[PDB]
RNA sequence: GUGAAAUGCGCAGAUACCGGGAGGAACGCCGAUGGCGAAGGCAGCCACCUGGUCCACCCGUGACGCUGAGGCGCGAAAGCGUGGGGAGCAAACCGGAUUAGAUACCCGGGUAGUCCACGCCCUAAACGAUGCGCGCUAGGUCUCUGGGUCUCCUGGGGGCCGAAGCUA
């Protein structure tokens, strides 16, 4: 248990999933919006996205969590509505770093994507 | 490269008079060497191409000059390519 | 190279042989032969315990040296390379300033007239041998023991090579030729640079006899024979396998693994061959 | 607000002054462009040619986390 | 004959003994490929902008010098040949170009 | 993961997160209505080798020029040969879907190939759908790169708009 730690917001299109880790990093709980109880679409909702940092925080804090640094990666839909979310469940929100990975020029990407 | 002395005691190895820059046999010359340390480059890097190009730009200009020089002197052509180890 | 033919006989058409460009001495070290006693394949109860060997050309042991820890400091000149019947690789001979003489096996690079010498304070050039902890990572190197004082064992043939892929405590990381990733000891010696005349895989025998020169008779299916000589023979005609394939000695040949499964080195090797 | 102007003078082909250069950088290390710069064409190649020589000695980055 | 500029990183967690005997087979490396130095502005320790050899740090050197053309390229080869050295960056050394 | 799904992966511990390692491919920002090349085409950074090209000086040669049937060379992608390499992607092919059906479009898999070396192939909306050179016939503005006496003028490129004029 810590009172202190990070929280990572993975931000797709089709999800939100949201993991809360301790200081050195290792994972103390999860959620995202499969978790909070949607399938399918619904689940990269800025809704979906709310419940699941939600539901994150509220499992965190459960363990003594109070202070988070939030890490911030995806350009997706309940991006900023994941942030709201964690600021609002009584968490610190100590800083918000977006460390969206992009690569400079790598891999070849899926048809989808030209 | 080719050094600017090189250029030098090749320009003054083949000049008409001391003053002379620029003539047929002088030019000629010049390039004989831009083509042979080409010719060299190449003979390393084959897949070198378009620098080969520009070889053959080089060679085409150094015959046109041939054709001319041979037309107006003979003697100074059969000379030149003589010194330049050239008629092949 | 490799070096084709004229089409002239049927057999010449595909035929390739060695360019032995590399090679420059056509006689052995006399005092570094000895006479190489032919098995034929036969062991000492002079039963043929490996098939199919035998009336390969004659031929000369050349001693080569797979230890030269043996040496440290000694350096040496690369006198000669020369072809060695026994071998894939090439031999080069070294002249030890000592006045010895040694035969080692010729890595791709290693040009006649160079120099080279092994001990923990080598140049990291072509040719010198160094413990595998005194190498530097990423370098690729060969003729490797497999532990000290033991005598290289790993990539000896022609083109072959191993890749240090870092270290661990006592032990290094070599990619080993097939590809296995295993721990060999750091004290054990290896040579810097791959194996030379690493065109030999691009020869083409061409004919039986070239086959038959090498000491390899020819090789009978066990589909051609007999039900009393071999799982696959008999069958009235021809005959697929009838069974999962195997070898003379009724064991299945393909896919069953055969390595020990309690070996002691299964310890050290880390990741079994690819592909 | 031209970084082009806030510094006197500089030497473009200097690949370890890392002072000046490090204020051609977004917050996030992307090289700018001459919207933000003020550099001519000409300039710009040898500034860009240049930080990025840098970030190979080590001196720059070659990215850096967004922070809000 | 040409003008460059030999950078070079190495560890920074060397002992001035270690640190000095790396720059030992470093000057004897460029007197050895024919390297003749000029300037010399050795800079010690600096904060990078990323972890090299996973390590935050980095002692850093640089020399001009006048070597011949052709050399240049195995000299950085067997500078880079230390498990201590880091980086090696070897530039033709060009007039400032400078704005204001 | 999609329009929504399903196939698929996942309690045999997947996703998400942290650290180490392996490997291959392409180089983000800079980057542009930009630059280079005869074309095809060329993009992290370094060095070596090497071609084209522009300017200024107006020093040399003295019509040595232009073009170019054949020849010769280069020639994207895909494809072939020999041998490497193979992360991502991906014809073929498997499966899920959509649909009346769906040998497709969408989704999950996936082998050549994509990458290296060497050798072939010799194609294209290989396009400016505009062959090369030279002379002459308003300007206006933008731009890249030289030179000046540096307002501005003078060369060489890349655009736009327009005199005259051509044009169905
Ligand atoms: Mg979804
Ligand atoms: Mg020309
Ligand atoms: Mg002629
Ligand atoms: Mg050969
Ligand atoms: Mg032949
Ligand atoms: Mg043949
Ligand atoms: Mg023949
Ligand atoms: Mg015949
Ligand atoms: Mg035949
Ligand atoms: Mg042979
Ligand atoms: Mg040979
Ligand atoms: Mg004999
Ligand atoms: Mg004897
Ligand atoms: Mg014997
Ligand atoms: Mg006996
Ligand atoms: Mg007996
Ligand atoms: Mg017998
Ligand atoms: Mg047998
Ligand atoms: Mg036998
Ligand atoms: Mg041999
Ligand atoms: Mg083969
Ligand atoms: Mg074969
Ligand atoms: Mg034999
Ligand atoms: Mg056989
Ligand atoms: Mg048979
Ligand atoms: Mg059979
Ligand atoms: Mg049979
Ligand atoms: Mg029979
Ligand atoms: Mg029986
Ligand atoms: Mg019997
Ligand atoms: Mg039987
Ligand atoms: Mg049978
Ligand atoms: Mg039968
Ligand atoms: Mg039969
Ligand atoms: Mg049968
Ligand atoms: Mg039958
Ligand atoms: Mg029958
Ligand atoms: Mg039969
Ligand atoms: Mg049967
Ligand atoms: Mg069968
Ligand atoms: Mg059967
Ligand atoms: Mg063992
Ligand atoms: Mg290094
Ligand atoms: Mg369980
Ligand atoms: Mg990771
Ligand atoms: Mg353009
Ligand atoms: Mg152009
Ligand atoms: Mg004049
Ligand atoms: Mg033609
Ligand atoms: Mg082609
Ligand atoms: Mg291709
Ligand atoms: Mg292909
Ligand atoms: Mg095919
Ligand atoms: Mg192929
Ligand atoms: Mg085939
Ligand atoms: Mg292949
Ligand atoms: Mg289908
Ligand atoms: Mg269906
Ligand atoms: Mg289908
Ligand atoms: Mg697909
Ligand atoms: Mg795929
Ligand atoms: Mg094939
Ligand atoms: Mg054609
Ligand atoms: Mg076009
Ligand atoms: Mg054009
Ligand atoms: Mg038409
Ligand atoms: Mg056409
Ligand atoms: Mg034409
Ligand atoms: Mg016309
Ligand atoms: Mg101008
Ligand atoms: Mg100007
Ligand atoms: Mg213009
Ligand atoms: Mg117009
Ligand atoms: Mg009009
Ligand atoms: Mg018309």
């Amino acid at each position: 248990q810590v009172a202190s730690g990070r929280a990572y917001i993975h931000a797709s299109y089709n999800n939100t999933i949201v993991t809360i880790t301790d200081p050195d990093g290792n994972p103390i709980t999860w959620s995202s919006g499969g978790v909070i109880g949607y399938k399918g679409s619904r689940k990269g909702t800025p809704y979906a996205a709310q419940l699941a940092a939600l539901d994150a925080a509220k499992k965190a804090m459960a363990y003594g969590m109070q202070s988070v640094d939030v890490i911030v990666r995806g350009t997706g839909a309940g991006r900023e509505q994941a942030i709201r979310a964690l600021q609002a469940s009584g968490l610190q929100v100590k800083s918000i770093v977006d460390d969206t990975p992009v690569p400079h020029n790598g891999c070849r990407p899926k048809k989808k994507f030209r | 490269p080719i050094t600017k002395e090189e250029k030098q005691k090749v320009i003054q190895e083949f000049a008409r008079f001391p003053g002379d820059t620029g003539s047929t046999e002088v030019q000629v010359a010049l390039l004989t060497l831009r083509i042979n340390r080409l010719s060299e480059h190449l003979k390393v890097h084959k897949k070198d191409h378009h620098s080969h190009r520009g070889l053959l730009m080089m060679v085409g200009q150094r015959r046109r000059l041939l054709r001319y020089l041979q037309r107006e002197d003979p003697e100074r052509y059969r000379a030149l390519i003589e010194k330049l180890g050239i008629r092949g | 190279a490799v070096k084709k033919f004229k089409p002239y006989t049927p057999s010449r058409r595909f035929m390739t042989v060695a360019d032995f460009s590399e090679i420059t001495k056509t006689e052995p070290e006399k005092s570094l032969v000895k006479p190489l006693k032919k098995t034929g394949g036969r062991n000492n109860q002079g039963r043929i315990t490996v098939r199919f060997r035998g009336g390969g050309h004659k031929r000369l042991y050349r001693i080569i040296d797979f230890k030269r820890w043996d040496k440290v400091g000694i350096p040496a000149k690369v006198a000669a390379i020369e072809y060695d019947p026994n071998r894939s690789a090439r031999i080069a001979l070294l002249h030890y300033v000592d006045g010895e003489k040694r035969y080692i096996i010729a890595p791709d690079g290693l040009q006649v007239g160079q120099q080279v010498v092994a001990g923990p304070d080598a140049p990291i050039q072509v040719g010198n041998a160094l413990p595998l902890r005194f190498i530097p990572v990423g370098t690729v190197v060969h003729a490797v023991e497999l532990e000290p004082k033991k005598g290289a064992k790993l990539a000896r043939a022609a083109g072959t090579s191993a890749q240090i892929q870092g270290r661990e405590g006592d032990y290094v990381i070599l990619r080993l030729p097939s590809g296995e990733l295993r721990k060999v000891h750091g004290e054990c010696y290896a040579t810097v640079g791959a194996v030379g005349n690493a065109d030999h895989k691009n020869i083409v025998l061409g004919k039986a006899g070239r086959s038959r020169w090498l000491g390899r008779r020819p090789h009978v299916r066990g589909a051609a024979m007999n039900p009393v000589d071999h799982p696959h023979g008999g069958g009235e005609g021809r005959a697929p396998r009838g069974r999962p394939p195997a070898s003379p000695w009724g064991w299945q040949t393909k896919g069953l693994k055969t390595r020990k499964r309690r070996k002691p080195s299964s310890r050290f090797i880390i990741a079994r061959r690819k592909k | 607000a031209k970084v082009k102007a806030t510094l006197g003078e500089f030497d473009l082909r200097d690949y370890r002054n890392v002072e000046v250069l490090k204020r051609f950088l977004s917050e996030t290390g992307k090289i700018l462009p001459r919207r933000r710069t003020g550099l001519s064409a000409k300039e710009q190649r040898i500034l860009a040619k240049t930080i990025k020589r840098a970030r190979i000695l080590g001196l720059l980055p070659f990215t850096e986390k967004l922070v809000r | 004959m040409r003008r460059y500029e030999v950078n070079i990183v190495l560890n920074p967690n060397l002992d001035q003994s270690q640190l000095a005997l790396e720059k030992e087979i470093i000057q004897r490396a460029l007197e050895n490929y024919g390297a003749r130095v000029e300037k010399v502005e050795e800079l010690g320790l600096r904060r990078l902008a990323y972890p090299i050899a996973k390590d935050p740090q980095g002692y850093f050197l640089w020399y001009q010098v006048e070597m011949p053309e052709d050399r240049v390229n195995d000299l950085a080869r067997e500078l880079r040949i230390r498990d201590n050295v880091r980086r090696v960056m070897v530039v033709k050394s060009q007039e400032p170009f400078l704005a204001n």
